């Protein structure tokens, strides 16, 4: 399961795990590829549960989403002790499993 | 004037979303970004910018912008021109519209920027009053070389006349 | 609030570019026309308006308007509508050239209308302030019977949210 | 000859002949149709000489196309001491013609 996140507090302590994985997938509600996308992150969810999958909707959480820089949909982002190791920008599954593997 | 002294960037900042061939190959959807003005010319050796009053309009449509994508591959490899911004007090995403109607496939050299309640143009002086206060941008064009304004220039009668502020005129002062 | 009370028309006005398909039977170019909030109101008998806060932003355009075109045919002849008007507070250019992106052919039964600086939006309290003095129109419904507002609400949260400015909302206040 | 109209004053005086038949092309320079109906009004205004020919852009004299509620181009105004008897909107040839014809 990837669980949303739905304001700066929630993203916050979701970043403030530790060691442990987390990745966000900020998406759109109206966006092509964001839906596209999203029953594959509950499938990378499943796949890598020594990692935490979550997904923050860019237009209600506006303030996240420009802090990161984000400035397209699907960006997910991998945080490793609350920092950022690294971003795939788009749906790409391949370069998104990737992420995953050499980071968790 | 403007001309010979420093681009008088301050603290104004502009939108605009980015078109790309290769962030298609990664297909996403785009959203707005801010831009510093100061940041885009201290980052860009060589910038031209034109102003136009209204996005979709007809004047700004066939007889003003499309010069500057036409010329655009000549700007940056044989006149050495690092960016193109198009501004407008529009919106950014009717801004992105109108640049994919004009034909731009990617923005890395050419930006279509939103100039809200027109801070930046009516602080230059190229502001078009359109009524009950409310401000579209004139039609205009500048050249900015190392952070110094070495033309600029506005339309008297903007609706109807592309001459200083044609890519033509720009261009000779390249 | 508005409801149960004469539609505040004063001296507001929209300015609008036609579409059709019979004065493309005689091929001309379109202009802006301006129109009297109260004359609109006082010539049609049953009014739908709906704000939305910039032409070609996503939600606006995937979500939000569509549903106005999809039910057009139905509200007119079915809900006796005469008037449906999408306003935005962008250039008519734009929003002329949204509506046909959007599969609009005729602006005999819809038109979109820009009503400058937000003054009419804000107004009757639909604004949305976007900084520094900018404001948009939020995201709104309105029906007018007889020149008396029978239904207006706006949405809390409008760049997400179609609930209350849905037309599926209108529909049932018809 | 077709003879362009540049300000108020011209348009006023054009429309001050009285009894003689004027005729009033509002064009925009942008505008496809009108382009295309152009070369075809300095036609009739050969054939009909008994009638005064001009044109006026809409976007250098937008006072006076507002006036005239032209909101469309072309649009071609017939005018008999100085008020409209007719109009013809859009580039139509045929009724442009008969719109000369039964006022001249």
């Amino acid at each position: 399961m990837v669980t949303q996140l739905k304001s700066a507090s929630e993203y916050d302590s979701a970043l403030a795990s530790g060691d442990k994985l987390v990745v966000v997938d900020f998406f759109a509600t109206w966006c092509g590829p964001s839906k596209m996308i999203a029953p594959m992150i509950e499938k990378f969810a499943e796949q890598y549960s020594d990692a935490a999958f979550y997904k923050l909707d860019v237009d209600e959480v506006s303030d996240v989403a420009q802090k990161a820089e984000v400035s397209s949909m699907p960006t997910l982002i991998f945080y490793k002790g609350g920092k950022e190791v690294t971003r795939v920008v788009g749906a790409n599954p391949a370069a998104i499993k990737q992420a995953i593997a050499s980071n968790v | 004037d403007l001309v010979n002294k420093k681009f008088p960037a301050g603290d104004y900042k502009f939108q605009y979303i980015a078109i790309s061939q290769s962030d298609a190959d990664s297909e996403s959807c785009k959203m707005p970004q801010t831009v510093e003005w100061s940041k885009l010319i201290s980052e860009n050796k060589k910038v031209i910018i034109t102003g136009a009053p209204a996005a979709f309009s007809p004047t700004s449509t066939v007889s003003h912008i499309p010069g500057y994508i036409n010329y655009l591959d000549e700007l940056v490899k044989e006149k050495e021109v690092d960016q193109v911004i198009v501004v407008t007090v529009d919106n950014p995403f009717a801004n992105q519209a109108w640049a994919k109607s004009l034909g731009v496939k990617d923005t890395t050299h050419i930006k279509f920027a939103s100039d809200p309640g027109c801070a930046f143009t009516k602080s230059i002086g190229f502001e078009l009053a359109v009524g009950d206060g409310v401000y579209w941008s004139g039609r205009w064009a500048m050249v900015v070389e190392n952070g110094i304004v070495t033309y600029a220039a506005k339309e008297t009668n903007p609706g109807t006349d592309v001459t200083v502020s044609s890519v033509e005129s720009v261009l000779a002062h390249l």
